[PDB]
């Protein structure tokens, strides 16, 4: 539904940047994208990324709780958020029809919240109940661990916050990460659409009237150098015999920063291990009877986070371990590594293709790209780096990466 | 929408939208029914899937998503790949069409993942709503043929429903798939088989489905595994009427939720009431309107009696309420789902032209027809399932 290339971007005199790309459809979605989540909190306001963007929906001034009720109910806009370690989100998928109100309640939510302790202590609850919903999924559980073990620094930090924090964030806290993350200067306004760059451009304009000019620019407390992070590989084990003759294992290793050249080799070698389905496993895995496999890759400012993980018995787990490792080794052959590249991009290319028929992924894919990229990658240039990606790439991601590594494991289990 | 009848009769129909990622599939009149017992049907057409594919391997090398779904009444197989892959999909597909059985050997790895179906995630509350109305709103004893096998019973390979596949088969695929998909269905024998698909008569059976849950599910230690289910069964209509946009919003009106109607005075008004959820199913000549409750098991009959609060308060309902369900109201499958049951696509431009037309007349209507009925009355657990059919009349 998008035709390959590139997006265009205008900025308000207020200074909120509009970059928008065509598609073609009935569908449009738009909102507003900004580089806020658990990765520029600390100890002592951890959680609050993820605990204002609970509040903003909570409905401001012109629009309460009640009256964004009735635009999902009556008028068709239905608000969509969320929070990641790096960035945040808050966005409707609309017909055409509706931009106005929704470019209009999105600006008035996003950018002029009115944030008071009746909402803020309200809100505990909700969250509190989340944290344990959340809590009940292991594959989260088992994530946030590996995490937690592997950086002493603010990646390490869940997203939602540990308990304590959750209970423990006041209504200056959450006007302060506002305050300082929700600025004109640390965000875009996003949208996938057929109407032209223009309707859009106006149609903010007249939704942001209200919004004055940034006097100055202090340095962004989003940037990437103001949180170094640290990758140090630890093991550690835990208890939950609740989940019987089960355990669940992750196995971690240091990945590179968004803009590394052996980012692109990391996402292959991923890819190429791949996850179990029904009916698909990796060449690469020996034991195609193993319960379940997850990969993930991800960059964090400096550094990054590539995860294995899944679940067996007791008796299987062990195996698993060793099954995960072979795979990884079995790549860095020379009878092996040519095809590993091949099936590893033909992967990529493929998880590309499917997110290309969404608008939603198309949103998400665009407002990432803009604020942590050094310079906006196309899906054309990207293309071409892929496919320019040789078995030396591969070697030298093996090299910085791999060998001689030690992982981060944690195992969950059952009975041990 | 493209529909095509072929040389040697088979019908091919193709999903209109952009390229990019292909599909094509197999659509057929078997499912559960047509096997003597539960799971019967999905390990064989599973069996058959996996040899088809060669191996998880190629899967993978080609990067195919396969989907199977087998329902009551009937079955999809589906395919999703890159232009690349074509040649491993149509062959897999013709593979899978060939009538031969798959050897043992796979059928014991597929039973395996079968009885392990709850523990691995794939038997959720949506399984377990539609069992237990299947089990219980049939006057045909074979309708409670599910999918998944209990842990005490036995599961066979039916190899004759593999040989009457290509009799029935309707080929399905997104438009660039033509040529593709008229040389594969070229190759199928002529004339496609015609049987009566009657789908079997409303009875208000009271039934137990009275086993464990796993605490595990997928990966997650399941918050509702203590607790029971009760599904509550009505007639309603075929996907083919003009009734069934009026159900489809008469379901929203019920609504529900987990922590409209069923959420506020149902999960609100039981304490320790996990989640409460109206849906209508349709079948090949008939439909059945369903309420599920999840909540303790000594707390059924409260909750019968707040959805009998909640049927009667459908009656006095204002136009806000009856805007907002209007408003209320892999997508290939929904392609291949509404291309079988003979209806229009729940993403397409006509469907949501039905739902703006739906008269306060028409939803009232369905309303009194349905609830005319004694529901029929299943349970995940032991509770009595007379003493909640008691709670209407
Ligand atoms: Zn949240």
């Amino acid at each position: 539904i998008s035709r390959y290339a590139v997006p265009q971007i205008s900025k308000l005199s207020n200074g909120v940047r509009v970059a928008t790309i065509p598609v073609i459809g009935e569908a449009t979605t738009l909102g507003y994208w900004i580089k806020s989540g658990s990765m520029y909190e600390n100890a002592s306001n951890s959680g609050v990324s993820h605990y204002l963007q609970h509040v903003i929906f909570r409905g401001n001034e012109k629009y309460p709780q009640r009256k964004l009720e009735q635009l999902a109910e009556y008028e068709g806009i239905n608000l969509m958020a969320s929070t990641s370690r790096v960035t945040t989100n808050f966005n409707a998928t609309i017909s055409n029809d509706k931009l106005d109100v929704a470019t209009d309640v999105l600006s008035q939510l996003v950018l002029n919240p009115r944030i008071k302790k009746s909402i803020v202590d309200n809100e505990r609850d909700t969250i509190l109940a989340e944290e344990y919903e959340v809590s009940q999924d292991i594959n989260e559980v088992i994530w946030d661990k590996l995490h937690e073990i592997s950086f002493k620094t603010s990646i390490g930090f869940p997203i939602l916050g540990s308990h304590q924090s959750i209970q423990k964030i006041t209504t200056e806290m959450v006007q302060s990460q506002h305050s300082n993350f929700f600025n004109q200067d640390n965000l875009y306004f996003v949208a996938v659409t057929s109407l032209p760059h223009d309707v859009i451009l106006k149609s903010v304009e007249k939704a942001t009237q209200f919004l004055k000019p940034l006097a100055s620019h202090p340095k962004l407390a989003s940037d990437n150098d103001l949180h170094v992070q640290k990758f140090e590989p630890n093991q550690k084990q835990y208890l939950l015999p609740q989940l019987g003759d089960n355990a669940f294992v992750a196995i971690g290793f240091e990945a590179p920063s968004l803009d590394s050249p052996l980012y692109i080799p990391s996402q292959i070698v991923k890819s190429v291990i791949g996850s179990k389905e029904k009916y698909s496993v990796s060449p690469l895995i020996e034991n195609t009877n193993i319960r379940t496999l997850n990969s993930y890759s991800f960059p964090y400012g400096n550094s990054g986070l590539t995860a294995f993980f899944g679940n067996e018995s007791i008796n299987n787990l062990n195996g698993w371990v060793n099954t995960i490792f072979q795979s990884i080794g079995t790549i860095f052959s020379n009878e092996n590594i040519e095809g590993s590249l091949n099936v590893g991009r033909l992967c990529v290319k493929s998880q590309l293709a499917r997110g290309l028929s969404s608008t939603r992924t198309i949103a998400d894919e665009l407002g990432n790209n803009l604020l942590l990229r050094n310079e906006y990658m196309s899906l054309g240039k990207w293309d071409e780096l892929l496919n320019a990606t040789n078995i030396n790439n591969i070697k030298e991601y093996f090299d910085k990466y791999i060998l001689e590594k030690n992982a981060s494991m944690v195992i969950i289990s059952g009975k041990q | 929408c493209v529909s095509s009848v072929l040389p040697n009769g088979i019908h091919l129909k193709l999903m209109k939208g952009p390229r990019g990622v292909c599909s094509i599939g197999a659509v057929f009149p078997i499912g559960s029914i047509n096997s003597p017992k539960t799971a019967d049907t999905q390990v064989t057409l599973s069996s058959k899937l996996v040899e088809s594919l060669i191996s998880p391997k190629h899967v993978f090398m080609h990067q195919v998503y396969p989907f199977l779904q087998v329902n009551r009444e009937y079955s999809y197989l589906t395919l999703q790949f890159l232009p690349e892959s074509t040649t491993y999909a149509i062959e897999s597909l013709k593979r899978f069409l060939d009538g031969a059985a798959p050897a043992n050997t796979t059928f014991d790895q597929q039973k395996q993942l079968n009885y392990a179906a709850e523990q691995l995630g794939e038997y959720n509350l949506l399984e377990k709503y539609k069992d237990l109305v299947c089990m219980s709103s049939f006057s045909n004893k074979s309708y409670a043929h599910g999918n998944y096998a209990l842990q005490g019973e036995k599961i066979d390979l039916n190899p004759q429903i593999l040989k009457e596949i290509p009799k029935c088969t309707t080929l399905v695929g997104s438009i660039d798939m033509y040529e593709e998909l008229v040389k594969l269905g070229g190759s199928l024998s002529p004339f496609p088989k015609v049987k009566l698909h009657i789908t079997s008569n409303f009875e208000p059976n009271h039934v137990n489905k009275n086993v464990k849950q796993s605490s595990l599910q997928g990966s997650k230690i399941s918050m509702t595994s203590s607790l029971s289910i009760m599904s509550l069964s009505w007639p309603s209509c075929g996907a083919k009427s003009v009734e069934a946009p009026a159900y489809a919003v008469l379901s929203k009106i019920f609504g529900g939720g987990s922590e409209s109607l069923l959420y506020t005075k149902v999960v609100g008004g039981v304490a320790r009431c996990h989640q409460a959820y109206a849906y209508n199913n349709f079948f090949t000549t008939g439909g059945r309107f369903n309420i599920n409750v999840v909540a303790e098991d000594r707390n059924l009959v409260k909750a019968a009696q707040l959805v009998r609060e909640c049927i009667h308060s459908v009656e006095t309902i204002e136009d806000k309420n009856l805007d907002a369900a209007r408003g209320l109201v892999k997508r290939f499958n929904e392609f291949v789902r509404s291309s079988y049951l003979g209806c229009k696509p729940i993403y397409s431009s006509q469907y949501k032209k039905s739902i703006k037309e739906v008269t306060r007349k028409a939803v009232e209507k369905a309303l009194k027809q349905t609830f005319s009925y004694k529901p029929a009355v299943a349970v995940y657990g032991p509770a009595v399932p007379n003493e909640i059919a008691k709670v209407f009349e």
